[PDB]
RNA sequence: AAAAUUUAAAUUUUUUUUUUUUU
């Protein structure tokens, strides 16, 4: 689990988080909650914006729909009563791809989350349940499927599938499903077996999360 | 280019190809969008050249500007397909456009309320083997089926009609002209432009009524 | 009363003097009529009947507002 | 008998009592007893002017009159405010001066007077008394901290405008008297603003009252019985103000006199445009103020 | 205190402009849905194809038309029209690096004046995305083998055809999908209205000349010189073309899916989890939360699946249940326009 | 004169009876969907009553009481329509609310009921800003005990007001009333969505059935 | 020798991607 992360790494910005994965680094951060713009209230709800870097070029429409995936995730997420007539803009930057961009966007959709997720937890914003993202994928020839591929074994992949799941009581219930990103060729029979490694292994993620912070910001509470 | 859009790489280019009285004709069609309140459909054909085009609706939309006594008109018009108009060709058009219906609109009716007014120019066949020119009147009268779609107050079934070159818009029968647009043509051949385009409005109306009170 | 008579004698003549559709190309499919369809259990294309839903609808207004009056309730 | 001036020169972007004159940077001087006003900046001796103009020294005070600017406001003008908008019950207006002058709600004369008072329901009627760019007759009240100053109609002498016709000038050339209402033969009447904006309207019975119903204090519509020698006596007034405002012309009321029946020998009212006719009668009126006072 | 608390009841064209939700609420008391349908009553879909390209007309193709091959995509209350260009650039197993896409532009005219939408910024990416994880198309098929136009006898020229095998050139492709008359969701739409579009384009022959006179040309450097290449600008024919070839037994089509959970406070008489697929009716598109939508071709095949689930949980069974229901909504329509 | 297509010239403005020998004159009035428009014709002027609309002709009269004979004109639609019936002053209008200020209320205008029930809510997307807006300022909630207003405790923010018109105001917005024991708050839900339906406990409070909670809301009365 | 006399300053949101200028 070549996993690691960071808390609190940045100044003048609510919640800040670096997230690093086995070969990507992506930070992200979060402002709010702060005063919303004319066009963006809601009257009821939490307002969210979300912007993504990438590491190389600029925005365009390749990052635009990992946005707004990501949009969607996080709202369940959020206890969007708390803050009504309000706005956390949220950042996501890109810094490493592990991945080649031309060709897959998969990693970083699970890292941007393992990413924003962190640094709500820096920004302590009321929210509701625990949440994990992993990369799986199924190899073309080999017909055999990796939990956490590389970029190689990318290219030697048949589909490509990011789960994001919703987990509760010591984050071990399956509260629901937040993203299955189904991508590539794929059957019926694959599918229930390709939740069944990540019903296992994002919980496993979580339970080493779960130390992680503790470990981070207890010596940041006050006894 | 632009970071907005796939345009594809840019090395690429289309696709280049070389060399190896009559009667118009209409199909008029309303109650067909959902967004809108007003629609209009029209097919057009006419010995060449085949048209089909759409004018949609949004009123009464609110002005977040200031008062007025009184509505506001605003008019689009945008490619479709295939035929490519240039841009400052089009909203002279636009121009010409608004001034008729400011003798048709009671924008008295409605104080500090909008008109939007979209026009897809969105398909056309040209196979002949002033080119805008030769479709002004075809736009008014999708423009007024749809208005009386979204069912605003509107004085008269106002119509263009045609004569080469020509586009001269009436009321009341033909008894007045609201709308005046020339090109090149002829001098003095005014007399009989008014008559061409004259029962050309004389035939149109009379489709346009029969298209919303046979329904 | 001539007057306006003779308005009305000179509304006669003017409103005197005053006094089909084939689609080519696309209104063949614009004002389409939408459908609905369904499928058994076989999975065969059902097309909905026009009445069903029109009864539903009278079944919807009916049970909505004379339910809705009254609500005894602790 | 003619349609345009079309005079040609071709080959050139252009045709090309004594007082202190100073500019800005420029010591004026360092006497510390001089005191420091308006378009005076220091420091602790140095005095220096900020703008194009004049030294005015009174008596120890020492202060700069430019020459160019906007109109001035000052308190207890007459002048004319085209409406510019409407506030909470507040309206804004312009002067042609740096800002708009505000104008409170019951600022103004309400039809049947006083014995209508007060009524929170009259601020839903703001648009119904006063709407955009009217014109009319206002009394300047007071200012606030900045410079910005206030009006109101504090009598039947005030009011909104009609039952004529608007020019404008520069501020400049009008001349300052204890009157500013004038009558003129020909039954019509011109309302000089201080500001630089002029009305011209028909005479009165209450002009006609000033030298010897209250309803209509907010209509649009005028006496309905106006000829056209009326209407084209206007138009040669019209005229001859701008002739002594291309002229650089102080406004005496007997002037315009003297413009009109100098312009008298013109029945051809379109000739009254011309930029050397305006200066021929531009130059008879002052060749003309050197025989009388 | 027990009090019977009248409540205050509308016309139900007032409620939903209201509430979205409650009208719904109502709907499903009922067991229906706010387009006046049953739970699983879907939409019919009818097209045209071809209309709109030139080679509409197998007899007489036109002159000034510029369109490969066209269709018209109308189902419920939203007509999508697709339309398909492309362009060359010259060209210098089921792996992904075999497999290219299109470029296509979508408008949405929703009313609103301005740029580009975000919800269309999405759309012509999100395509092109499953497109290429569709694996439809090997460049194979974007391989031009031009001809050369010989200047024959007396003023004559016969375009020499090489068949069955220096530069190379290839096909670049477009899109344009315009929407008008927005009631929902709009992806699935979008999607398979492209479909029958992509059955409907030909290649058009392209040829180069036999030696274009576009020929090599030098730049001089501050003392040293360059050559630029020749420019062969390829045409293509006025007349003929070929058809496209495709992986078609990878040819998916759409469908969306909704699943909610229910008030027991909402019901009218005339837990409790319902599956809702045709997603439309603004009221729905608000009001559903967790959702799936999934690519398939007919023979149980799979382009993609889309799961966001913010509402309700999923059970294994919904998914077996949209699965079912997959590939029933998908092979009809396979069936249905017979392209 | 039944069916009319926009332009359908209809009726002189003035007409003739003899009702039993004494001579009695109609006055043809200019209702909606109508306008007088002078008719020269070979020489002649001539004002008609015309028809600016689609459906129906419809003809009546009412005199003001607190030989000629005054006749309004009036045009309709006949066998969806709101631009028809946009707001005039004093109306009652169903509005949901937006932003809660401690000067003001803000609400928009979805739905115009009618006279002698009968409504017309408007067709439009509110998700565009669409909409035509007003506002509600907070002394003008109510009458009673008109100065120390406590704006939270009538209003929250998405709720139903039968509210009515006060004034046109500006462009921008309305200017917006609720001041009577018969208008107010028609209906939300609790915690602003985030809980079930509530209902109007007394016309001066309301409460929720299953939570057992109750809010301060400046209610209707039902 | 008392008596008293004067003021008043203004509040809550409408817009279109970046080349490319003579060794």
């Amino acid at each position: 689990m070549s996993v690691q992360a960071e808390i609190g790494i940045l100044d003048h910005v609510d919640g800040s988080s670096e997230f690093v994965s086995q070969d990507t680094k992506v930070i992200c951060s979060v402002t709010g909650p702060i005063e919303p713009k004319a066009r963006q209230e809601l009257p009821t709800q939490l307002a969210l914006e979300i912007i993504v870097r990438p590491a190389k070029g600029v925005a365009t429409t390749r990052e635009k729909v990992l946005e707004d995936k990501l949009r969607a995730v996080l709202t369940p997420l959020i206890t969007r009563h708390c803050y009504p007539r309000q706005l956390c803009q949220i950042t996501c930057q890109i810094l490493e791809s592990g991945e080649d961009e031309a060709e897959f966007s998969l990693r970083e959709l699970s890292c941007c989350i393992n990413a924003a997720f962190l640094a709500l937890v820096d920004a302590g914003i009321a929210l509701n349940s625990m949440c994990a993202s992993i990369p799986i994928a199924i190899i073309k020839d080999t017909s055999d499927i990796i939990v956490d591929p590389t970029a190689e074994q990318l290219k030697i992949s048949l589909s490509v599938h990011t789960l994001a799941l919703e987990f509760v009581n010591g984050g071990k219930v399956v509260k629901n499903v937040l993203l299955l990103d189904s991508n590539g060729d794929f059957n019926e029979d694959q599918l229930f077996s390709l939740l069944e490694l990540g019903e296992q292994k994002c919980q496993e993620l979580v339970t080493n999360i779960r130390r992680i912070i503790q470990d981070n910001i207890s010596p940041r509470l006050v006894v | 280019q632009d970071r907005r859009r796939l345009l594809g790489p840019a090395a690429a280019k289309p696709m280049a190809f070389s060399n190896t009285e009559s009667e118009q004709e209409l199909s008029l069609h309303t109650g067909f969008i959902e967004n809108c309140n007003g629609s209009a459909l029209v097919e057009a054909r006419s010995l060449g050249h085949q048209t089909s085009l759409i004018s949609a609706v949004y009123g009464p939309r609110s002005i977040r500007g200031s008062f007025t006594s009184q509505g506001t008109i605003s008019i689009q018009l945008k490619n479709g397909l295939l035929e490519k108009y240039n841009t400052n060709e089009l909203k002279e058009v636009s121009s010409f456009l608004m001034g008729i219906f400011n003798s048709v609109v009671n924008l008295s009716r409605y104080p500090k309320s909008g008109i939007d007014i979209f026009v897809y120019l969105t398909y056309d066949k040209d196979l002949t083997n002033s080119q805008i020119s030769s479709l002004i009147p075809h736009c008014i009268t999708s423009i007024t089926l749809a208005l009386a779609d979204a069912g605003i107050e509107l004085v008269d079934m106002a119509g263009a009609g045609e004569a080469n070159g020509t586009v001269v818009s009436f009321i009341k029968n033909g008894e007045e002209i609201v709308g005046f647009w020339k090109d090149d043509g002829d001098d003095e051949d005014l007399l009989e432009c008014l008559d061409r385009c004259k029962e050309q409005y004389n035939r149109y109306r009379d489709l346009m009524i029969s298209c919303l009170m046979n329904q | 009363v001539p007057q306006i008579r003779d308005v009305m004698e000179r509304f006669s003549v003017l409103c005197n003097s005053n006094i089909t559709n084939s689609s080519i190309l696309l209104g063949k499919i614009l004002p389409r009529e939408e459908h609905d369809i369904a499928y058994s259990k076989d999975g065969l294309p059902n097309k909905v009947k026009t009445e069903d839903i029109r009864i539903r609808a009278q079944n919807f207004k009916s049970a909505l507002a004379n339910l809705e009056d009254i609500i005894f309730e602790i | 008998s003619e349609v345009i001036t079309i005079t040609k020169r071709n080959g050139a972007f252009q045709n090309s009592s004594d007082s202190q004159i100073v500019t800005p940077g420029e010591l004026v001087t360092d006497d510390p007893i001089w005191m420091r006003g308006h378009g005076t900046y220091f420091l602790d001796n140095m005095t220096y002017s900020s703008v194009a103009g004049t030294v005015s020294r009174v008596n120890r005070l020492l202060s700069v009159i430019p020459l160019k600017g906007r109109y001035a406001p000052e308190t207890g003008d007459h002048v004319v405010g085209r409406i510019a908008e409407v506030g909470n019950k507040r309206w804004k207006v312009d002067i042609g001066g740096k800002q708009h002058a505000v104008l409170m709600l019951g600022s103004v004369n309400l039809p049947g007077g006083i014995l209508r008072r007060k009524s929170e329901s009259d601020e839903l009627q703001m648009r119904s008394f006063l709407k955009e760019g009217d014109l009319l007759n206002a009394e300047v009240q007071s200012l606030f901290q900045d410079g910005s100053a206030s009006l109101h109609t504090r009598s039947l002498k005030y009011g909104k405008l009609r039952n004529g016709m608007f020019c404008q000038v520069p501020s400049s050339l009008i001349v300052r008297a204890k009157n500013h209402t004038h009558n003129l033969p020909g039954n019509i009447t011109v309302v000089l603003g201080v500001n630089g904006y002029i009305w011209l309207r028909k005479t009165s019975q209450m002009d006609l009252a000033r030298d010897t119903s209250s309803w209509q204090i907010y209509s649009d519509e005028n006496d309905p019985s106006i000829s056209n020698n009326i209407r084209q006596a206007i138009c040669r007034y019209a005229n001859v103000i701008k002739a002594l405002a291309f002229c650089e012309i102080g406004i005496t009321q007997q002037r315009i006199v003297s413009a009109y029946e100098a312009s008298m020998v013109y029945s051809n009212v379109g000739e009254l445009i011309e930029k050397n006719v305006m200066e021929s009668i531009g130059s008879d009126i002052l060749t003309a103020e050197k025989m009388r006072g | 205190e027990t009090i019977e608390i009248h409540p205050i009841t509308f016309p139900p064209e007032v409620l939903a402009r209201i509430s979205p939700e409650l009208s719904l609420q109502r709907h499903l008391s009922l067991g229906i849905r706010p387009c006046l349908r049953k739970y699983e009553e879907f939409r019919d879909v009818a097209i045209e194809n071809n209309t709109l390209s030139r080679y509409a007309d197998a007899g007489n193709i036109d002159t000034k038309n510029n369109i490969l091959g066209s269709n018209v995509l109308k189902s419920g209350k939203t007509i999508v029209i697709t339309s398909i260009t492309g362009g060359i650039i010259e060209e210098t197993e089921d792996i992904i690096a075999n497999y290219a896409s299109v470029y296509p532009v979508v408008e949405v005219e929703r009313g609103r004046v301005g740029a580009c939408t975000d919800e269309e910024m999405t759309i012509s990416q999100k395509l092109h995305d499953s497109i290429l994880h569709s694996r439809i198309l090997p460049k194979k098929a974007l391989k031009v083998k031009a001809g050369v136009r010989s200047a024959n006898e007396d003023g004559t020229f016969s375009v020499l055809y090489p068949d069955e095998l220096k530069r190379k050139w290839s096909y670049v492709l477009y899109a344009k999908i315009v929407v008008l008359s927005r009631t929902g969701p709009v992806f699935d739409l979008c999607w398979n209205s492209l479909m029958y579009a992509l059955q409907s384009v030909k290649l058009p022959r392209a040829f180069i000349d036999e030696r274009a006179s576009d020929l090599r040309m030098t730049i001089r450097t501050r003392g040293r010189s360059a050559t630029i290449r020749e420019t062969y600008e390829i045409i293509c024919d006025q007349t003929k073309s070929v058809p496209l070839m495709i992986n078609a037994k990878n040819i998916a089509f759409a469908s969306n899916y909704g699943i909610v959970e229910l008030d027991p406070e909402c019901q009218l008489q005339n837990l409790n989890t319902v599956l809702i697929a045709d997603l439309d009716t603004e009221a729905e598109e608000t009001s559903i939360h967790s959702t799936i939508s999934i690519l398939a071709a007919p023979s149980g095949n799979y382009k993609q699946l889309t799961l966001m689930g913010g509402g309700a949980k999923i059970t294994p069974e919904m998914i077996k249940r949209s699965l079912l229901l997959s590939r029933v909504r998908a092979d009809d329509l396979s069936t249905r326009f017979n392209i | 004169p039944e069916i009319a297509y926009p332009g359908k010239l209809i009726c002189p403005q003035y007409g003739t009876e003899n009702k039993d020998g004494e001579d009695i004159i109609f006055n043809y009035v200019p209702g909606p969907g109508t306008k007088l428009i002078q008719y020269e014709h070979n020489g002649r002027t001539l004002e008609a009553i015309t028809a600016t609309l689609v459906g129906t002709v419809r003809c009546e009269e009412e005199k003001k009481t607190d030989t000629v004979k005054n006749i309004l004109v009036s045009v309709l639609p006949g066998t969806n329509d709101f631009a028809n019936n946009l707001p005039k002053e004093g109306d009652i209008v169903l509005t949901r609310v937006t932003r809660l200020s401690l000067q003001r209320a803000n609400v928009e205008i979805l739905a115009v009921e009618d006279k002698p029930a009968t409504f017309s809510v408007s067709q439009a997307s509110s998700d565009l800003g669409e909409t035509f807006r007003g506002i509600i300022r907070s002394q003008d909630v109510r009458s009673t005990d008109r100065d120390r207003v406590k704006v939270i405790e009538c209003f929250k923010p998405g709720d139903i007001v039968r509210a009515q018109v006060l004034s046109l105001g500006d462009g921008t917005n309305y200017y917006l009333t609720t001041a009577r024991n018969d208008l107010g708050v028609v209906f939300a839900r609790a915690a602003n969505g985030a809980g079930g339906l509530m209902y109007a406990t007394d016309w001066q409070m309301m409460t929720s059935p299953v939570t057992g909670a109750t809010e301060k809301r400046k209610c209707a009365k039902p």
